[PDB]
This record gives structure tokens, C-alpha cells and sequence, in this order.
């Protein structure tokens, strides 16, 4: 199979300043062949460029494509929002067809520090036999964010599940989710819980903590 | 007016076999060339089969040959895809893809269908209300959340106050652990709000047959 | 199995750039601009070109390509019951070369005359000449140019022959040449595509090396603007008329030459995937691009003799063998190194016709070793012994009423038989095969389908088309005659064998499968008409 490189796998941008995306195949394709599909987040794939510099239907002019041989490249002028999506790109010039590895383009903001919320188990949950301890961190910038359980003063490692939402199409943000589940009998065999967020904006963790009694 | 629509898929255990289809409408069904695109849960797409306007010409990739067959129905308007001998690997979501000149690429797209393909059983969530500790009771916005645990397979239906209430919501993304789904959800609204007015939980996990909602209330 | 490809891409279109380009090019299109309305011609020509030329030489190239097979097999697999097509046509392509490679031999007779200070066409004095011959061409018929009385009486010696039945005795010089015709055949299709598409580099652009320099020559001439004047001067008036609809048509046909089966067999030694849609436009357009330029180096020359030496225009303007053989060389023995002129001249006319001989043999070569792998195993042994069939009867071509012979089979070789053959296999591929399916091998091929404009002129245009040049051509029907001579009842009728020979095929090969498969009259039909792909 001809194998379709693409890079970067992830980048960020400002608004309005200029983009540009690689797609390298293994074996060299006819510029006749290669196409551009972009797909946003949650929804299925759209034909962006086809025939390596034609915009599909409905494309903005903002957009354009150029290569030739095994280089080819996707450019967006002027970047909006609209655009943060991801990239790839496809060549029919031979069977097996192949998409690139995609490259998604996400928007860049200003850095927000975020809000963590903690929520100890549940009436329901803790007559279920499970205890799990759940932390929100939300809306902050840039994407990376470390969270740290600790019972009592140590800190727990094993146990955790951590999900991240999709960059909002709003305020251009993240959100992360952490759960850390016990038993009802390791739950209720110890003192406090806490959750902190270490993030690039404090020095200092930001902390959350509960005791069981209150 | 060219809609596409995947229909088909589900659970299938390891070994088993399922047929894919694909509703074409808005245009002369004959006269184009079909494909076959999947994407993984890790978000890489896919070609796996091609079918001629007459089918009479049919391409499949490597790692489908064999187990797969696509045809086509130009009476009706359908794609089809019939998968034999399924490995995980399969698991997907499977896009019908429309395009008959290769110059010009797959111009049109279907919303897509999911197959997962596990041994492992399915499950019912336990939904959870999640309710903010005594004190300090600040304000002026506090946060909700709602956590669906232990679930499978995917998909889940989240929604605050029946779809009421769209803004403050972050409701993040299923993360399989062991065979078992967990999902959450936190809500933000103003202090004012409550515990004046009710908020609750909105599951649905039809694989199971579940319904579910949940009141929060600060226990 | 797999069978050999070119060795090149520009062996293929060299090739059929080759066999398309043809004394046609020269003496038929130029007299048809002159003749009708001018450089208006160009109207009713490029319509006829664009609905019912082309999108019948794009049919057969793509078919060709597809089934990767020659005309006999190609249609075999394509509907069985109209196989008879396959044979039909490479018949037609069998009885050409019989009489066809004769244009070749005048062609070498020229040229070996050629070498001298003093053409011995230019004077009156010589002892073949008759007290009615005059330096140059006249409208009274008793009266010969010094030219025509060279070609006729010396050359052919035709003046020797009573008609047909009589045809005298085998001119030597002539049976020479056409054997050093044969020979030259003989080791171009010799080993197949390999050297033969090769050679074609040099009788397809020998042509135009020798177009480049008369075309220069021909606008330096004194009169050669009074010449473009009398090609290209417009008139709509023509564009009115049915003839000119129908000498457009006609000429656009037998231009692009489709039915020999040769663009078929040609394209059966293509890459599956090779973009044919391209080709079959690229190798159209350099076709009638020929012919244009051509006119400009004809009636250049034209011009100079009806300024310089006197003749009426409508006297020298004129189409087939005349032109080339006596008009032509007439004007060239009067200017300043004739004999230059006339050797890149003579050489000229040859590879004009090498090219299309060649072609039209390697339909039958191909077709047949593709039915019959005793005659793939020993190409060497086959076109030995076809090429010696050839020369054999070919003698008669050579005897002094062999023109009689000539003129004969160009009429009845295909003239009917070529434009059924053609209807047949349009209103094959186009109904009862279908163009959706056409249109989805093709689209297999190229990575698209083709457009709805060429699957209306496949299944509509091109047959209408088709019969619009019979019928308004039947309607025309003379019984042979050339130059006061009138052809026997009989010998017309040995024509009509000929004609129709190549097309009872179709009916005659679908009588005997039709009842050679089992099963109820609906059912047999469905067995006949499943192409071969689909099983
Ligand atoms: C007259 C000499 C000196 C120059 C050559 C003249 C022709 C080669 C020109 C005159 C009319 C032209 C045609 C005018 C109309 C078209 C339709 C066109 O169809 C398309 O636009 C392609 C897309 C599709 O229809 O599928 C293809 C070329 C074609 C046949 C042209 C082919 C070239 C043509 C025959
Ligand atoms: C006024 C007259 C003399 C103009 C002559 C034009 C000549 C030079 C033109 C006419 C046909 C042309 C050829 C047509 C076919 C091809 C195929 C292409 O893949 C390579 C170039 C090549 C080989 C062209 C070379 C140039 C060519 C030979
Ligand atoms: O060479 C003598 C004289 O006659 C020539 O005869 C022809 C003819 O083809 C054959 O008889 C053979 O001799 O080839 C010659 C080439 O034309 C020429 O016709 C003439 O020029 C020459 O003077
Ligand atoms: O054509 C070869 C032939 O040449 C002589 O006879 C000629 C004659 O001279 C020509 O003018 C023309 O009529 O063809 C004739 C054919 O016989 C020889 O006498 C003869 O042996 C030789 O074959
Ligand atoms: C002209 O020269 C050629 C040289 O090839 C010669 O054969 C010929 O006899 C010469 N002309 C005459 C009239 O002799
Ligand atoms: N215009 C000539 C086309 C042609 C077709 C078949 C032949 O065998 C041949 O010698 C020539
Ligand atoms: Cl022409
Ligand atoms: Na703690
Ligand atoms: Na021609
Ligand atoms: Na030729």
C-alpha cells in the first residue's frame, strides 16, 4: 500500500494567521489523484481539495492545495475558527486507497488557569459496594494538565480514569475529568480525599480536598 | 438533496459475521461508484471495498480480503456490506462513501454506522448524582455533575433537565477500562438556580435497554 | 494471458498518428475545403468531426484497450451472437491490402524515376507522348498534360488496357516495386509491436519534415498567396447545401479509420490504466491538423501554377491519385532544384502510406493470432505467407490495366461495407451490450466515466450519422466508370461479392451460433448476448 505521512499530527493556531499542513506519500502519486477531506470533531468526513489544488463545493477561497510527486501540502491564508477541524488526505491513484495519518488544527488562546470541582461518592454508589471520587477541571488553556490524588497526606496513583473534552468551539477551552474509584471499605478505612490540578499557569497546585466526617 | 445513510451494526462477539447497509437518495444511484470507508476508535481512516456503478469491478484492501463482500442493489438504492469471520480489529465506525471519478475523490458522505466487535457482554450503566460537599456554599456559580459507570458498549445519551439546560455543560468523552465504559458529566450554573429549581441527569443506554434520571440533591 | 505491451508510450501513438495519416490527409481534404465554401468548410467539417468522427475512433481504441484482445476475439467477448463483427471487419482490413500497397509501389516508381538532372515528365517530346499532349493541365478530355501522359501511358501504360477484361501484360518494373513494398512491411510487422513500433518513429514523421520544407517552399513561390486565397476563401453559401453536409461527413469517416479493426487491435497493447480518452483526442486532432497544414503546402503550389504557368485553377485543383502523381510533380519540374523536390516529395507519399499498410495488416496479424495460437506461435511464417498471397494478386495491380484492377477494389473494398461494419458495432457496444456498461469499463480505466455527451453520440449521433452518409450516398450510386471507360455489368457485380462478403459475416456468424447453442429461442439469445467478462 502507497502510506500517506502527514505533519504535524497537531497544531495551533491564532486566527487569522496563515497554516500549513504536509502529506507525504511512500510511493509518488498523479496530482490528478490526490485529495483533501476535512472532518470536524463528532461529524463524518467532507471533500475539502480534490485533484490536489480544487476546492470542493462550498470551500471558502481561504483555502488552497499544491504538491506534486510524493510532497503535497494543504494551506489555509487566513485561518477562522470555523477551521479548527482535522485534516487528511486521500490518494486514488492506486488500490489499496489511502488516507494520510491527518493533522488536526486546533486554536490557540490566551493561557486560563482551571476551575476543579470535587465530589465525594454517592448515597447510591456506596451501598452499591463502590466508592469512586470524582474531580472536574474546567474550561482552562493550554490543552496539558496533570491531576494528583492523595488519601490522607500520600499520594494515590493506581485506580484512575482521566477523560478530556474536545476543545470548545465557544470559548476555544479544555476540560478534563478524573475519577478515582475504591471500595466502600478502603473508602470509609481512611481520613480525607484530595484532587490537585498542576497546570502551566500556577507554580502551586491548585488543591480540593474533603474530609468524610463533614 | 444526495443523503446517504448507514444502517446495520452493533455488538458482534469475535468470529461472528454482519451485514452493513447504506441508503442511497438524491441522486442516480447507478451511475456512481460506492466505497466502503471505516475509522477506528483511534481515528484513523480506512478504504476497505469499492463497487462499480454496475458492479461488475470490486477492490478490497489486504486486510479485509476475503471476510468481506460488498454489492449493490440498483433497484432499491442500497450498499451493502456483508462481514464474515469478524476480529476486533473491525471494530469501527463504517462510512458509506460516494465516488465514481477518482480524480475528483469521495464527494459525498453517509453519517456512518458503528460495529464493535468483542467477546465481552453487554452491561447497564449505574448513574450516579453527583452533589457538591457542606460549605462554604460560594458562588456565585456552582458545579454539578453526574457520573455513568460500568457500562458497555458505547453509545450513551446524556442530557441536563431533558435537553432544558445546553450551556455550562461539559460532558466528557467514555474512557474503556476492563471491558466497562464510564462516563461523566458537570454542569455549571448559577447559585441562584440552586438548589431553587431541579436539575437532573438524563441517561439512556438502549443497547441495554436503560432509561434513567437522576435528581440532584445535596445529601 | 498476458500479452506484450509497447515498448513506449510514443510507439502507440506514433503508430496510430501513423496509420491515420494517409494520402486522404493530402489529396481528399485540401480539394474538399477548395470545393465547398472554402475555409467555411471548416464549419460542416468540424461538426461531422466532433458528433459522429471522433466519438466512433474514441469507441474503438477504448474497446480495444479493454478487451485486450483483436477485432475477431475483442468482439467475440463482447457479444457473442455479433462476433460475426469481428470477422467482418478484419476481412474489409484483408481485401484493402490487396490493392492498397499499389499507391506505395507508384509511390517507389517515382522516386527511382526521380534521380536526374530533367524529370522526364516535364516535356511533351518523348516517345510515349501523343500529338494531343500539352505541357500543362486543360479542360478538354482528348488533351493530356505532359504529366499525365508520363503516369498513363509510360508508368501505368493504361492506354495499352481495353477495360478490365483486358489486363495486359505484368509491368516488371512495377512487380519490383510493390515487392520492395512488401519487403518493407515484411520487417516492420515482422516481430511485432516491438520493432514495428519503432519504425513507425520514422514513416509517421518523415512527413512532416517533408510538409515543413514544401510548406516553405510552396509560400515562397510567386502566385502561392493567390493559392491560400482559393483554399481557405470563405463562403457560407456551401455550408447550405447537403453535399457539402455530406462530403464533410464522408471525409471525416474514412479520415479517422475506424472498422479496419486497427485502432481495436492497436489499443489491445495498451496498459490496462493508461488514459485512452486522452489519446484518442491528441491523435484526432494531430489527424486533421495534417490535413489543414497539408492544403496550405498543396494549393501554395497550386496557386504558383495558375499564376506562372497559366492554367485554370479549376483545372489543377483536384482529388485522388492526380494530384499527387501528375498535378503535384508538374509544378515541381518547373522550379529551381526540381529533382530535390521531387525525391523528399515521392518519399513523402511513401511513408504517408507505409504507416496505414502497416497498421491495417497488424489488424488481421492480431486478430487472427488471437483466435488461433497456431498462428501466435509463428508470427515470421504468417506474415511471410499472408504478404505473399498479397504480392501474388497483386500482380494483376501491376499488369497495364491494373489501374482498371485499382479502381475497382477502392470502390468495392470497403466503401458500403465499412460503414455497416462500423453501425453494426456502434449499435452493438452502444444497445445491445450497453454504454452503461461501456461507460463503467472505461471509467475502470481511466479513473472516469465518460461524459453524456459521448454516450449520446455513440448511441444516437453516430449511427444517424452513419446512415446519413450512406443513404445520401446510395441515393448518389453511379455504376463504375473511370475516364470514359464504362466497367462491364459483370464486373460490377464481382464488386458487390466483395462488399458484401466482409458483411454477411454479422448475419451469417449469428445464423450459425445462434443455432450452434442449445435452449429456447429467449434463452439462446441471453446465452449470446452475456459477454464474456461476466462469465
Ligand atoms: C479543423 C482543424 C484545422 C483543427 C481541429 C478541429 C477539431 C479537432 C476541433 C473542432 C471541434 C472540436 C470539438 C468541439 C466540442 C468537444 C466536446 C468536448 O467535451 C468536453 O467538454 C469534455 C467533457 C465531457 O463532455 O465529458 C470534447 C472535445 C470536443 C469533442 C472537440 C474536439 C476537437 C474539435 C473536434
Ligand atoms: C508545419 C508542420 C511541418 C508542423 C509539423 C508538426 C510536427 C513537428 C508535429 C506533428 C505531430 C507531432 C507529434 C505528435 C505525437 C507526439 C506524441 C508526444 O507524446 C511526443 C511528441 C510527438 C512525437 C509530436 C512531435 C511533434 C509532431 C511531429
Ligand atoms: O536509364 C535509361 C533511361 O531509362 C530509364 O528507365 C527507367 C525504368 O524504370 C527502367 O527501365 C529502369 O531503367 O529504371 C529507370 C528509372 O526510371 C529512365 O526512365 C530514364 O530516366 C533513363 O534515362
Ligand atoms: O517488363 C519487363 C519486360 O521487359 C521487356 O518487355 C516489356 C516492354 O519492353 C515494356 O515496354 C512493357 O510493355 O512491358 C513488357 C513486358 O514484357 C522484356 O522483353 C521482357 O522479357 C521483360 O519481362
Ligand atoms: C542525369 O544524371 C543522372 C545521374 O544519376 C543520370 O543517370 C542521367 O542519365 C542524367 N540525365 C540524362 C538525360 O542522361
Ligand atoms: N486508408 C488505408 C487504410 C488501410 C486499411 C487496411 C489495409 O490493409 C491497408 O493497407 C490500408
Ligand atoms: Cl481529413
Ligand atoms: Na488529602
Ligand atoms: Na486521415
Ligand atoms: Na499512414
Amino acid at each position: 500500500e502507497n502510506v500517506l505521512t502527514q505533519s504535524p499530527a497537531i497544531m495551533s493556531t491564532s486566527p487569522g494567521e496563515k497554516v500549513t499542513m504536509t502529506c507525504r506519500a511512500s510511493s509518488s502519486v498523479g496530482s490528478s489523484y490526490l485529495h483533501w477531506y476535512q472532518q470536524k470533531s463528532g461529524a463524518s468526513p467532507k471533500l475539502w481539495i480534490y485533484s490536489t489544488s480544487n476546492l470542493a463545493s462550498g470551500v471558502p477561497a481561504r483555502f488552497s492545495g499544491s504538491g506534486s510527486g510524493t510532497s503535497y501540502s494543504l494551506t489555509i491564508s487566513s485561518v477562522e475558527a470555523e477551521d479548527a477541524a482535522t485534516y487528511y488526505c486521500q490518494q486514488f491513484s492506486g488500490y489499496p486507497l489511502t488516507f494520510g495519518s491527518g493533522t488536526k488544527l486546533e486554536m490557540k488562546r490566551a493561557d486560563a488557569a482551571p476551575t476543579v470541582s470535587i465530589f465525594p461518592p454517592s448515597s447510591e454508589q456506596l451501598t452499591s459496594g463502590g466508592a469512586s471520587v470524582v474531580c472536574f477541571l474546567n474550561n482552562f488553556y493550554p490543552k496539558d494538565i496533570n491531576v494528583k490524588w492523595k488519601i490522607d497526606g500520600s499520594e494515590r496513583q493506581n485506580g484512575v480514569l482521566n477523560s478530556w473534552t474536545d476543545q470548545d468551539s465557544k470559548d476555544s477551552t479544555y476540560s478534563m475529568s478524573s475519577t478515582l474509584t475504591l471500595t466502600k471499605d478502603e473508602y470509609e478505612r481512611h481520613n480525607s480525599y484530595t484532587c490537585e490540578a498542576t497546570h502551566k499557569t500556577s507554580t502551586s497546585p491548585i488543591v480540593k480536598s474533603f474530609n468524610r466526617n463533614e | 438533496e444526495v443523503q446517504l445513510v448507514e444502517s446495520g451494526g452493533g455488538l458482534v462477539k469475535p468470529g461472528g459475521s454482519l451485514k452493513l447497509s447504506c441508503a442511497a437518495s438524491g441522486f442516480t444511484f447507478s451511475s456512481y461508484a460506492m466505497s466502503w470507508v471505516r475509522q477506528s476508535p483511534e481515528k484513523r481512516l480506512e478504504w476497505v471495498a469499492e463497487i462499480s456503478s454496475g458492479g461488475r469491478y470490486i477492490y478490497y484492501s489486504d486486510t479485509v480480503t476475503g471476510r468481506f463482500t460488498i454489492s449493490r442493489d440498483n433497484a432499491r438504492n442500497i450498499l451493502h456490506l456483508e462481514m464474515s469471520s469478524l476480529r476486533s480489529e473491525d471494530t469501527a465506525m463504517y462510512y458509506c462513501a460516494r465516488g465514481e471519478v477518482r480524480q475528483r475523490g469521495f464527494d459525498y458522505w453517509g453519517q456512518g454506522t458503528t460495529l464493535t466487535v468483542s467477546s465481552a457482554k453487554t452491561t447497564a450503566p449505574s448513574v450516579y448524582p453527583l452533589a457538591p460537599v457542606c460549605g462554604d456554599t460560594t458562588g456565585s456559580s456552582v458545579t454539578l455533575g453526574c457520573l455513568v459507570k460500568g457500562y458497555f458498549p458505547e453509545p450513551v445519551t446524556l442530557t441536563w433537565n431533558s435537553g432544558s439546560l445546553s450551556s455550562g455543560v461539559h460532558t466528557f468523552p467514555a474512557v474503556l477500562q476492563s471491558d466497562l465504559y464510564t462516563l461523566s458529566s458537570s454542569v455549571t450554573v448559577t447559585s441562584s438556580t440552586w438548589p431553587s429549581q431541579s436539575i437532573t441527569c438524563n441517561v439512556a443506554h438502549p443497547a441495554s435497554s436503560t432509561k434513567v434520571d437522576k435528581k440532584i440533591e445535596p445529601r | 494471458d498476458e500479452r506484450e505491451t509497447w515498448s513506449g508510450k510514443v510507439d502507440f501513438l506514433l503508430s496510430v498518428i501513423g496509420f491515420a495519416v494517409d494520402l486522404a490527409n493530402v489529396w481528399r481534404f485540401p480539394y474538399l475545403c477548395y470545393k465547398n465554401g472554402g475555409g467555411a468548410f471548416l464549419v460542416p467539417y468540424g461538426i461531422m468531426l466532433a458528433v459522429g468522427g471522433i466519438p466512433l475512433f474514441y469507441m474503438e481504441l477504448a474497446l480495444g484497450q479493454h478487451n485486450r484482445k483483436g477485432a475477431i476475439t475483442c468482439w467475440g467477448r463482447l457479444v457473442p451472437l455479433f462476433k460475426g463483427i469481428g470477422y467482418a471487419v478484419v476481412l474489409i482490413a484483408f481485401y484493402v491490402d490487396f490493392y492498397y500497397n499499389v499507391i506505395i509501389a507508384w509511390s517507389l516508381r517515382f522516386f527511382f524515376a526521380s534521380f536526374t538532372n530533367s524529370l522526364p515528365w516535364t516535356s511533351c517530346n518523348n516517345i510515349w507522348n501523343t500529338p494531343n499532349c500539352r505541357p500543362f493541365e486543360g479542360h478538354v478530355e482528348g488533351f493530356q498534360s505532359a504529366a499525365s501522359e508520363y503516369f498513363n501511358r509510360y508508368i501505368l501504360e493504361l492506354n495499352r488496357s481495353e477495360g478490365i477484361h483486358d489486363l495486359g501484360a505484368i509491368k516488371w518494373d512495377m512487380a519490383l516495386c510493390l515487392l520492395i513494398v512488401y519487403l518493407i512491411c515484411y520487417f516492420s510487422l515482422w516481430k511485432g509491436i516491438s520493432t514495428s513500433g519503432k519504425v513507425v518513429w520514422f514513416t509517421a514523421l518523415f512527413p512532416y519534415a517533408v510538409l515543413l520544407i514544401l510548406l516553405i517552399r510552396g509560400l515562397t513561390l510567386p502566385g502561392s498567396f493567390l493559392g491560400i486565397q482559393y483554399y481557405l476563401t470563405p463562403n457560407f453559401s456551401a455550408i447550405y447545401k447537403a453535399e457539402v453536409w455530406v462530403d464533410a461527413a464522408t471525409q471525416v469517416f474514412f479520415s479517422l479509420g475506424p472498422g479496419f479493426g486497427v485502432l481495436l487491435a492497436y489499443a489491445s497493447y495498451n496498459k490496462y490504466h493508461n488514459n485512452v480518452y486522452k489519446d484518442a483526442l491528441l491523435t484526432s486532432f494531430i489527424n486533421s491538423a495534417t490535413s489543414f497544414i497539408a492544403g496550405f503546402v498543396i494549393f501554395s503550389v497550386l496557386g504558383y501554377m495558375a499564376h506562372t504557368l497559366g492554367v485554370r485553377i479549376e483545372d489543377v485543383a483536384t482529388e485522388g491519385p492526380g494530384l499527387v502523381f501528375v498535378v503535384y510533380p508538374a509544378a515541381i519540374a518547373t522550379m529551381p532544384a526540381s529533382t530535390f523536390w521531387a525525391l523528399i516529395f515521392f518519399m513523402m507519399l511513401a511513408t504517408l502510406g507505409l504507416d496505414s499498410s502497416f497498421g491495417g495488416s497488424e489488424a488481421i496479424i492480431t486478430a487472427l493470432s488471437d483466435e488461433f495460437p497456431k498462428i501466435k506461435r509463428n508470427r515470421e511464417l504468417f506474415v511471410a505467407g499472408l504478404f505473399s498471397l498479397y504480392f501474388v494478386v497483386g500482380l494483376a495491380s501491376c499488369t497495364q490495366g491494373g489501374f482498371y484492377f485499382f479502381h475497382l477494389l477502392d470502390r468495392y473494398a470497403a466503401g458500403y461495407s465499412i460503414l455497416v461494419a462500423v453501425f453494426f458495432e456502434a449499435i452493438a457496444v452502444s444497445w445491445i451490450y450497453g454504454t452503461n456498461r461501456f461507460s463503467e469499463d472505461i471509467r475502470d480505466m481511466i479513473g472516469f466515466p465518460p461524459g453524456r455527451y459521448w454516450q449520446v453520440c455513440w448511441r444516437f449521433v453516430a449511427p444517424i450519422f452513419l446512415l446519413f452518409i450512406t443513404v445520401y450516398g446510395l441515393i448518389g450510386y453511379e455504376p463504375l466508370t473511370y475516364a470514359d471507360y464504362v466497367y462491364p455489368s459483370w464486373a460490377n457485380a464481382l464488386g458487390w461479392c466483395i462488399a458484401g462478403s466482409s458483411v454477411v459475416m454479422i448475419p451469417a456468424v449469428a445464423i450459425f451460433k445462434l443455432l450452434s447453442t442449445p435452449g429456447s429461442l429467449r434463452q439462446r439469445f441471453t446465452i449470446l448476448t452475456t459477454p464474456w467478462r461476466d462469465q
